[PDB]
């Protein structure tokens, strides 16, 4: 009776919050599946297929991924900015030294300025600890298990005076092919998780984002977790009188046969917030079985994170609350004016990674042997999706532009959704152009 | 020497001449950098022994001598050279560095390597 009343009785309904690019007005009509659509999964082993390979891991299996995250980084570091050679931590010099490390926390709390330590590389330091000093530091930018460079003073080999902080460097930009510039204009349409609201069980923004995708029937349509969220209070009590597969299943036989008419096609990525797959980073692709062989063409599912090519295009997704993990153990040495997002996004693009933070959130399981293959970043994307709790945005950043909608129903009121137009300009220029040409985030 | 700022309290040359103590005081780290050179160069020993010499000491004097320019640097070994590589083994040629502390882990078991243990 009560439940999903407030939601229904909202009045934003179609006004459009954010826009990005070129000046665009509302009707957002795109061919449907008319035309050549290029959707493929790249990187490394291919996002993963299978479901897994464990649910026990070693503690030398992890010491050895983060040693070699720490060489390889430093290594690319090393032959960018042609440093002659490292010190080990633990060694005094008189002399201003150049030191690899990771930054970290010298306890489980929240990191700041005077709890700052250097973890040295296994090939130069063994893994050695040491304080740090960033009294006589000017810009910085710290979150815990970023791999650093720093240039500093450590005349007793028991702490370091910082100095000077190098400032990381991102992958080169996905190389266009003849091919792939011979495209024609699309529209993506992006929305995540949750499709319901706080109190009810109707899935009523699920049928009003269904509505949306039929009226504008989009070239692609992204949809984020959870579909059957696990922090609700009628599923995390066990209220439900069907089990969550059934539920899960009826959900996306829902969506997929409320949108076969569009003709679009449909990519659902995991959540960790899903009842009914494992809760374990990366996620293995949603199990369907009931598909028929028309909409085996229309449907597609993906891994989280995934590295994916829309018509040439990358695509960098992921599912996981990344911005508020980072962003909430992170120190700057500037606060009254910069801009937070932009920082963040440009640790996320120069760290290298799908979840760059280490040790992650308290409350996040994450399998370091899979991680190590399967949630690398393999080029800079051309386009970041990042929902998020924050407040929704759009910034290019480093020549990437990165969206965050938000949820489609941020508590007991509705949410907003994204679309984006794509077209890949002539090759030749001032190398960078943005395949995105306009980015519209919009009330639901 | 007084480093940079303190200076020698009061009539301190007096009541170290009274005291018949072989000390001189130097004005200046330079001059006591140079007293010491002038000191290794007139004995002229084949083996100089002390502690943390090769962690620590040497790479410290071999630093004061540079940055205070103090004159002939090369008396700290027995071959004259011109330029100071930054070489650290090769720096004092001619003489032997006996380092207590590395014959007595290589020598004796104990739970720390200090001057005080």
């Amino acid at each position: 009776a009560t439940p999903s009343q407030k939601y229904n009785s909202r009045s934003n309904r179609g006004e459009v919050v954010t826009s990005f690019g070129l000046a665009q007005g509302v009707s957002w009509s795109g061919r449907g599946g008319a035309g050549n659509i290029s959707l493929k999964v790249l990187g490394c082993p291919e996002a993963l297929t299978g479901s897994y390979k464990s649910m026990f891991q070693k503690l030398p299996d992890i010491r050895e991924v983060l040693t070699c995250k720490i060489e390889e980084l430093g290594s690319e570091l090393k032959e960018h900015y042609k440093i002659e050679a490292f010190t080990p931590l633990l060694a005094p010099a008189q002399e201003p030294v150049t030191l690899l490390g990771q930054i970290g926390c010298d306890s489980n709390g929240k990191l700041n300025n005077k709890s700052v330590i250097l973890e040295g590389d296994r090939e130069h330091s063994s893994g050695a600890q040491i304080p740090v000093d960033l009294s006589e530091l000017k810009e910085y930018s710290l979150f815990p298990g970023q791999v650093v460079i720093m240039e500093g003073i450590n005349t007793t080999g028991r702490k370091l005076v910082a100095t000077k902080l190098y400032e990381g460097v991102p992958l080169p930009f996905y190389q266009p092919t003849e091919e792939d510039a011979d495209f024609e204009q699309s529209m993506v349409l992006v929305a995540c998780g949750p499709y319901t609201t706080s109190d009810s069980i109707t899935y009523d923004p699920l049928l009003d984002l269904i509505a949306v995708i039929n009226h504008d029937r989009p070239d692609v349509c992204i949809l984020f977790g959870p579909f059957l969220d696990a922090k609700h209070e009628q599923v995390e009590n066990c209220l439900l009188t069907s089990p969550f597969e059934d539920i899960f299943k009826q959900c996306l036989r829902t969506i997929i046969e409320g949108t076969r008419s569009s003709g679009s096609h449909l990519v659902f990525v995991p959540s960790l917030r899903d009842v009914h797959h494992e809760p374990v980073y990366p996620q293995p692709p949603f199990s369907y079985s009931d598909l028929s062989r028309e909409d085996k063409k229309q449907v597609q599912f993906v891994s989280e994170p995934c590295s994916l090519s829309i018509n040439g295009v990358i695509f960098g997704l992921t599912s996981t609350d990344l911005l508020f993990h980072l962003g909430a153990e992170e120190i700057s040495s500037s606060s009254g004016t910069s801009d937070r997002f932009s920082r963040i996004l440009k640790h996320i693009l120069t760290q290298r990674s799908y979840y760059p933070l280490y040790p992650p959130q308290e409350d996040m399981a994450i399998d370091y042997e899979s991680f190590y293959v399967y949630a690398q970043l393999p080029v800079t994307p051309d386009v970041l999706i990042i929902p998020s709790e924050l407040r929704y945005f759009v910034k290019d950043v480093l020549g990437c532009v990165c969206v965050n909608p938000g949820r489609l129903t941020k508590g007991q009121v509705g949410g907003t959704f994204a679309r984006l137009y794509l077209r890949r300009p002539a090759a030749d220029g001032a190398e960078r152009q943005s395949p995105c040409i306009a980015v519209q985030v919009v009330r639901i | 020497s007084k480093p940079k700022d303190c200076i020698f309290p009061y009539a301190f040359k007096e009541v170290i001449e009274k005291k018949n103590v072989k000390v001189e005081v130097a004005a200046t780290e330079r001059t006591l950098l140079g007293f010491f050179l002038a000191k290794v160069h007139k004995i002229d020993p084949d083996i100089i022994v002390g502690h943390n010499i090769y962690g620590f000491e040497l790479e410290v004097l071999l630093q004061r001598i540079n940055v205070c320019k103090a004159p002939h640097w090369s008396k700290i070994g027995r071959l004259k050279r011109s330029n100071m590589p930054k070489g650290e083994r090769n720096a004092t040629c001619g003489r032997m560095i006996c380092d207590v502390e590395i014959s007595a882990k290589e020598l004796i078991r104990c739970k720390s390597y200090h001057l005080s243990e």
